[PDB]
């Protein structure tokens, strides 16, 4: 089947970070040393935040990112420069959906949005990808589950936002959305594999569980007016996605009853299938060709075989087709986790840049 | 039997 497209988030634009003065006025009082044996060091790690910052848009930016993030860990346990501490200094970013520069003393704030451009660059690094190789797939579905254990450590010990674009219900769309496109490259990867019929159905159940929760939260007020557009276009793809993978589920939940010898039930649920299909091509309307390419493709699918179930049906078994709603629902199978994120692992961080200062 | 293969597979 012909891959959906997938969304990505941006990246924050950062603007200064003055820590060479401060770290310098603090190992003087208070480590009472020269602040001069720290050139070197102070070097390495701006060095490290202006590549993090304008950070390359492949796989190793990612290890940058976290290499940078665990390096300013290290330089926090040394020097206070959270909020309200000694050797604070202003730490400068930009707001994504507003554009405008949001200014705080808190080193916290730094690596919140180095944090967040983590799991923003797995996005693109996700959705790049054709997904047309299994190894595609598996890199994809790990991206997305990278991304949302970025936005997901952020929104659990960043509690109080920064700024809008990271409070607690914007990082949750960006979770869901992020879990959903994961358990899709799952889904994507169980039908390769020809996997049974219910375990597709499971997979595919899930996929519009995520959606649904990325769905509700596009249509409360509060977020559609600070996404702007961006609202609109994220939710016309992920409204259809929830028909068009419910589709998928009950396709598969047909298939199961052709494997259980139930050509009643095999009716109904093809039939419910083309129906949430038929909507989720509607609801595609100005879609791009990606969308258009996999809705022809599945329509091929599910057309025939609905054709041919009430077609064997009507002149073989006679078996009573039964309404939809009298049939248990299917069941989502969450196989896909928010990976965590350890800021301080000695393997993506290399050696502490100011293990001198004691 | 699929899910412990897809287990893996997700990570």
């Amino acid at each position: 089947v012909p891959r959906m497209p997938m969304i990505w988030l941006d990246l924050k634009e950062a603007g200064d970070f003055h820590f060479q003065p401060a770290v310098k006025k603090f190992v003087l009082k208070n480590y009472g040393e020269n602040p001069e044996a720290y050139n070197e060091e102070l070097k390495k790690l701006e060095l490290l935040r202006q590549n993090a910052v304008r950070v390359p848009r492949d796989f190793e930016g990612c290890s940058v990112l976290r290499k940078y993030l665990g390096q300013l860990h290290y330089l926090q346990s040394r020097v206070p420069m959270g909020s309200g501490q000694e050797a604070a200094v202003p730490v400068t970013w930009t707001e994504i959906f507003s554009g405008k520069s949001v200014a705080h003393e808190d080193i916290k704030y730094e690596q919140a949005c180095i944090l967040y451009n983590l799991g923003a660059l797995h996005s693109m690094l996700g959705a790049m990808d054709k997904r047309v190789s299994e190894e595609g797939m598996k890199v994809s579905c790990t991206h997305f589950q990278c991304a949302a254990g970025a936005f997901a450590y952020l929104r659990e010990h960043f509690p109080q936002a920064y700024s809008v674009d990271m409070s607690r219900q914007i990082l949750t769309l960006n979770v869901n959305l992020m879990l959903g496109q994961a358990q899709e490259c799952l889904l994507e990867k169980s039908m390769l594999d020809n996997r049974k019929s219910f375990l597709v159905a499971r997979i595919s159940a899930q996929v519009v569980d995520y959606y649904k929760e990325a769905c509700r939260a596009l249509e409360n007020p509060d977020t559609a007016s600070l996404l702007g557009r961006i609202q609109k276009d994220w939710k016309k793809l992920v409204q259809m996605k929830i028909y068009y993978f419910a589709a998928v589920a009950h396709l598969h939940m047909g298939k199961q009853a052709e494997e259980q010898q139930k050509f009643g039930e095999r009716v109904a649920y093809f039939q419910s299938a083309l129906d949430k299909l038929n909507e989720a091509i509607k609801l595609a309307k100005g879609q791009p060709d990606t969308v258009q390419d996999a809705l022809r493709f599945t329509m091929d699918v599910i057309g025939g075989k609905y054709n041919s179930a009430k077609k064997d049906n009507d002149f073989i078994y006679h078996e009573a087709v039964p309404a939809l709603d009298t049939l248990q629902p299917v069941k989502g199978a969450p196989l896909v986790k928010p990976l965590p994120v350890n800021p301080t692992d000695p393997a993506v961080t290399g050696p502490d840049i100011f293990a001198k200062l004691v | 039997e699929a899910l412990k293969q897809l287990a893996e597979w997700v990570s």
